[PDB]
């Protein structure tokens, strides 16, 4: 008996390093059932997605290092994906009833009494309140208000990497919860990478 | 490749709202840009207060300061703003304007590369007193002044023919009077041959009390 | 906020390194550290950016590095332009941004200079107010410590003075000034009063006269 624990994975944070690092282009014990918990009974022996709101093409549940915690950010994993299809033209087509049932599923696993409300970034800064992401080459800044609160069509401002057509799978989300009353309202989340990143890396350890 | 000119009121009394105002010159409020107030209090260091984003009018806070802060942005008049409410003394410093330029912020952050020379705002129920002002005559060269006297509360300009003199102006920092009053004087070193020949006047400004002042400086009969 | 130690004294040629430590949400989340320079009456100018970039032009002698949830500045061949106040900072997690305390960095072996100073007799004008203020202005001396003393007709003067503190200008010299507040009466009563300004041992006098 010793534990993992996903909220304080070192591995995370070597991983995130190495990709900024790239990002200047301009053992292991594996465990099965999870949670990132402490004990983890059944034990073996990567996309750099930079994306916010929205993870991308990941292991296909509902993770926090403290729920209590409103400061906290929440992954959400899907048992099922979303098709989004984004074009250079300059917006993204999406199955509306698709969407709404994933958002209601989210909204009972999220329960655990009361009423579940999804609203839009509070603002500030524009790669998060918006479902951005790169897709070989270009940036998309998606305007998702549509999505958090038979097609849905989103808005789209594109960037090709000049500072110094692309379909996907949707395999979760980040989340954030205003923790301030008979209401639990959440919003779109991210900004920190390194949670995009142990959204996959919750199954590992090193020892 | 842009500048930035803040200004308001200098004189705010407590519990009431401080307004500033940001002109932005040389590029438009509507880019891809951060908008920020910061500052610096007497003795302290820097603190973020907030930031605007020209694309789309979004805003970030400083969470202590959130509850009492607004930001705004002015797309004609190409100005950015800031108002902060409910002050006190700890309200009296340096509020500076600066714009945020980005890569990627969500894995470089952003970066603050255009300041404005910031405007002093004081926090206070002392009144306004605007100054007198009286000139200083008495080599090869010769020194020539203005003596600011007796205002409150700081800073105030003084130039020299308009702004059209500029090399040998030195205008010194001012004394603190146990009044409460603050003087000082702003000194330019001329060539002594070009007396009786070039005239020399300084203007002397003082936003808070609206108090604008030109005085002829003269070697007297 | 972020941790800098408060003052750091170095001498002219040597190099210094300035410590920003931070938390796992601003320098250990982001490549987002910034560094800027701060004189006296003028912004802070940025000198490094995301960890360790540079804008054209701030010299080959500044440099940033990070390490874990802590960043540095290092700046070699100290020269007198570099004593300033040095401020870290970076983005952090839920949109906020956030400075460091501040360094104030001394920079000592800096070659000493000798006051310059002028001392202006009272207005007409303003003894026509019944008042008469007597202006010693000290400018362009290194380090920044002087002494005034006034004297009238020879004695002493205790009462009237005020004397500002020394100040950086922007040669990087200091400059400070000294007013002797009298009454019309006073400055009649005597047939002159002159200024006194001691910097490092030795001593400049002026004089005006009624
Ligand atoms: C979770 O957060 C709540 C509120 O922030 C706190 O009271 C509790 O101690 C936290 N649990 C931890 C840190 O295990
Ligand atoms: C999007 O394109 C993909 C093809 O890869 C497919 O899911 C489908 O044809 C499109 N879905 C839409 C438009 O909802
Ligand atoms: C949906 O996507 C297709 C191609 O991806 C595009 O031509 C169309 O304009 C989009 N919107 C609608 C309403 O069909
Ligand atoms: C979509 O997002 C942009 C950028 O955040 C915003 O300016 C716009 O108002 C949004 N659209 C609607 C219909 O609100
Ligand atoms: C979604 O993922 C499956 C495998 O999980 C893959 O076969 C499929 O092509 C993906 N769809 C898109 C549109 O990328
Ligand atoms: C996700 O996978 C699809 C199919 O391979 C690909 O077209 C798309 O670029 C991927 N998404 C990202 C963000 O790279």
């Amino acid at each position: 008996t010793e534990n993992f624990n996903m909220w304080k994975n070192n591995m995370v944070e070597q991983m995130h390093e190495d990709i900024i690092s790239l990002w200047d282009q301009s053992a292991i014990l594996k465990c099965n059932d999870f949670n990132g918990t402490g004990p983890c009974t059944n034990v073996s022996t990567i996309r750099p997605v930079v994306s916010t709101q929205l993870l991308l093409n990941g292991s296909l549940v509902i993770r926090s290092e403290n729920f209590t915690n409103n400061a906290k950010t929440i992954i959400v994993q899907l048992n099922e994906s979303v098709v989004i299809n984004c074009t250079g033209a300059g917006h993204c087509n999406l199955s509306k009833t698709q969407w709404e049932n994933t958002l209601e599923q989210i909204a009972i696993k999220l329960k655990e009494n009361k009423t579940i409300i999804f609203n839009p970034s509070s603002g500030g800064d524009p790669e998060i309140v918006t479902h951005s992401f790169n897709c070989g080459g270009e940036f998309f800044y998606c305007n998702s208000t549509q999505l958090f609160t038979r097609n849905i069509t989103l808005p789209c401002r594109i960037k090709q990497i000049i500072n110094m057509r692309c379909s996907s799978n949707i395999t979760g989300l980040l989340l954030t919860r205003d923790g301030g009353n008979g209401t639990e309202i959440f919003r779109p989340g991210g900004g920190d990478m390194r949670d995009n990143w142990r959204s996959e890396l919750y199954k590992y350890k090193v020892v | 490749q842009v500048q930035l000119q803040e200004s308001g009121p200098g004189l705010v009394k407590p519990s009431e709202t401080l307004s500033l105002t940001c002109a932005v010159s040389g590029g438009s409020i509507g880019d891809d840009y951060y908008w920020n107030w910061i500052r610096q209090s007497p003795g302290k260091g820097l603190e973020w207060i907030g930031s605007i984003y020209g694309s789309f009018g979004g805003t970030n806070f400083n969470p202590s300061l959130k509850n009492r802060v607004t930001i705004s942005m002015d797309t004609s008049n190409n100005q950015v703003s800031l108002k902060l409410n409910s002050v006190t003394a700890a309200d009296t410093a340096v509020y500076y304007c600066a714009r945020g330029s980005h890569s990627i912020v969500v894995l470089f952050g952003y970066y603050f590369d255009y300041w404005g020379q910031g405007v002093l705002v004081t926090v206070s129920s002392a009144s306004t007193k605007g100054p007198s002002v009286f000139p200083l005559a008495p080599e090869s060269t010769a020194a020539l002044g203005c003596l600011v006297k007796d205002y409150f509360p700081e800073p105030v300009t003084v130039s020299w023919n308009s702004g059209s003199l500029t090399s040998g102006v030195h205008t010194f920092p001012a004394v603190l009077q146990s009044s409460g009053l603050y003087s000082l004087s702003s000194v330019v070193t001329v060539p002594s041959s070009s007396l009786g020949t070039q005239t020399y006047v300084c203007n002397v400004n003082h936003k808070p009390s609206n108090t604008k002042v030109d005085k002829r400086v003269e070697i007297k009969t | 906020a972020l941790t800098q130690p408060p003052s750091v004294s170095k001498s002219l040629g040597q190099s210094v390194t300035i410590s920003c430590s931070g938390t796992t949400n601003d320098i250990g989340a982001y490549n987002g550290v910034s560094w800027y320079q701060h004189h006296s009456d003028t912004a802070p100018r940025l000198l490094i950016y995301e960890v360790n970039k540079r804008p054209s032009g701030v010299s080959d002698r500044f440099s940033g590095s990070k390490s874990g949830n802590t960043a540095s500045l290092t700046i070699s061949g100290l020269q007198a332009e570099d004593e300033a106040d040095y401020y870290c900072g970076s983005y952090r997690s839920g949109s906020t941004w956030v400075f460091g305390g501040g360094t104030r960095l001394t920079v000592l072996g800096q070659p000493k200079a000798s006051p310059t100073v002028t001392l202006f007799p009272p207005s007409s004008e303003e003894l026509q107010a019944n008042k008469a203020t007597l202006v010693c202005l000290i400018s362009d001396f290194y380090p920044g410590v002087v002494k005034v003393a006034w004297k009238a007709d020879g004695s002493a003067v205790n009462a009237g003075v005020e004397t500002t503190t020394p100040s950086k200008q922007s040669n990087n010299k200091y400059a400070a000034s000294s007013y002797l507040s009298l009454t019309s009466d006073q400055w009649k009563s005597h047939k002159s009063y002159s200024c006194q300004v001691t910097h490092e041992g030795s001593t400049v006098e002026k004089t005006v006269a009624p």
